[PDB]
């Protein structure tokens, strides 16, 4: 069960690890209402 | 049971004048400082203290 | 009529004119340590000079470290270093390089 | 059950400067063990040194692990379960993955 | 009564009325400023401001550390702050699980274009006359905006969109055409601090400085 949650809580990568180059150069998921 | 460790390749330069001459308990020659000092690391870039 | 708390600058433009700033901002492959920068540090004291602790031995000592641990991270550096996908500093990578590409 | 976590032998990492400490750990003992031959120390400090040197080596790398999967691997099945407190210890992770 | 005294911070020996005032409540603090009659209470005077601890009545002046306007002039008011969300002791059956505080500490007056109403058809915001007011010093300066658009002065001021960075303290005044969306800034900021925290983790190697960042 703790590892459920922290599977669920824990998120993903942020930085360098989800974007190869610098974003100063140039959308997301569609606002879920 | 702490034990200092070098931040990064380079040089050590410190000096002399203000540490006393030691030995280890393990042996080796060594200083020991009763003041304050501050180390400088000469590395490629920067420096540590 | 314009004070200093208020400036005008129409059409500013900020660029890295070297290549090695540009790649670093970018995020393209470069060294970490500029070859412009660097510079040589001044010969350290010789083996001879040190206390019998640190001086290395004359002959090379034998170990089961002496040779590296192989890894899928250092075939598919090298795998993607042919084709150029990525750029690497020499032909074999190196234990950082591959602790950054297990991150990425 | 969905996402269905599992250890492997490659998922077990180590600590990339490993080669490096132990090396030098050795060539120091070897040093050292050379010297007690010609005089220069005595075994009590041979006793002393080995222990020493071993023990402040095995430090710095049980020390550096978790930085490690923090930084490199985030999200390395060893590190789930040792983080999240299900199973395992510091202690007992470091004797499978480090010394 | 109009009255202004030196600018030593010490009390005046007497105290104000707060309804010819604005209420500009702080984290450590709290500013009075004039207001004259009007129909939307937004005309400011900035001859006269008092500061105070939260919730006292013991008066002083502030520290003013740019040139002040010495005329009625048609303001709107903006706090920058950040919400600060604690974990309270529960020794009740239905004790709040969580307590939540705005905590302000900066509040920005603009300055409207040509002191127009809000009311009017053709209104807009002169972002060259900003007043920050802090909370840690009790100050209340200009804000130094680089306007940074083609145009001039001869451009009408629709097109404009102030960017504030560096906790309050940058601002630049862009087109609304390139803007950045907030994912990207986003991405932007978590992307160089990563960077800069991967390179810290392995400056500490051997194998540094003859590596690459791929």
């Amino acid at each position: 069960m703790l590892i459920g949650l922290y599977v669920l809580t824990s998120g993903n990568h942020r930085g360098i690890c989800v974007n190869r180059y610098n974003p100063c150069n140039r959308t997301k998921e569609p606002f879920f209402s | 049971a702490e034990h200092v460790r070098a931040p990064s390749n380079g040089k050590i330069k410190f000096n002399e004048d203000l540490v006393h001459p030691t030995r280890t308990r393990h042996g080796h020659p060594a200083f020991l400082c009763s003041i304050d000092l501050y180390v400088t690391i000469e590395s490629e870039d920067i420096l540590h203290n | 009529l314009s004070s200093e708390y208020v400036i005008y600058q129409p059409e500013q433009e900020e660029e890295e004119l070297t290549g090695y700033e540009l790649d670093k901002r970018l995020g393209r492959p470069h060294p970490f340590i500029d070859p412009k920068t660097k510079k040589k540090i001044e010969k350290p004291l010789t083996s001879e000079e040190l206390w019998w602790n640190w001086r290395k031995p004359e002959k090379e000592q034998w170990s089961r470290w002496q040779r590296r641990r192989p890894d899928v991270e250092t075939v598919f550096l090298k795998a993607m270093a042919e084709t150029g996908q990525v750029k690497l500093y020499g032909d074999h990578p190196t234990l950082t390089e591959t602790a950054l590409y297990r991150a990425r | 059950t969905a996402t269905s976590i599992s250890l492997g032998i490659d998922d077990l990492l180590t600590i990339p400067s490993k080669g490096w400490l132990v090396q030098d750990a050795e060539q120091q003992s070897l040093i050292l063990e050379k010297h007690h031959h010609y005089g220069n120390v005595h075994a009590v400090e041979k006793l002393r040194q080995s222990i020493e040197i071993w023990y402040a080596t095995s430090e710095y790398l049980r020390q550096e692990m978790n930085p490690n999967f923090r930084m490199t691997d985030p999200f390395n099945p060893v590190h789930i379960m040792s983080f999240s407190g299900a199973r395992g210890n510091a202690s007992q992770v470091h004797q499978l993955v480090g010394m | 009564v109009f009255t202004q005294g030196w600018d030593s911070e010490k009390i005046v020996d007497y105290r104000i009325n707060e309804e010819e005032f604005h209420k500009i409540s702080l984290l450590d603090c709290d500013f009075f400023i004039r207001k004259p009659p009007d129909p939307d209470n937004d005309v400011y005077d900035f001859r006269e401001m008092y500061v105070t601890p939260p919730d006292t009545d013991i008066y002083a002046i502030p520290r003013v550390l740019a040139p002040m306007p010495q005329k009625y002039i048609r303001c709107a008011m903006s706090d920058y702050g950040c919400y600060n969300v604690t974990e309270p002791p529960i020794d009740a059956p239905r004790d709040p699980m969580y307590k939540s505080e705005r905590e302000v500490s900066k509040v920005f007056l603009t300055k409207h274009y040509r002191n127009r109403r809000a009311g009017d058809p053709e209104f807009a915001l002169d972002f060259e006359e900003i007043y920050v007011i802090d909370s840690k010093t009790k100050s209340i300066t200009r804000a130094k905006v680089v306007v940074t658009v083609p145009g001039g002065r001869n451009r009408d001021r629709k097109n404009d969109l102030l960017v504030i960075r560096d906790n309050g303290t940058s601002f630049k005044i862009i087109p609304s055409e390139e803007r950045d969306d907030p994912t990207t800034v986003i991405e932007k900021e978590e992307w160089k601090k990563s960077r800069q925290d991967m390179e810290r983790h392995l400056r500490k190697l051997r194998d540094f400085s003859v590596s690459n960042w791929f």
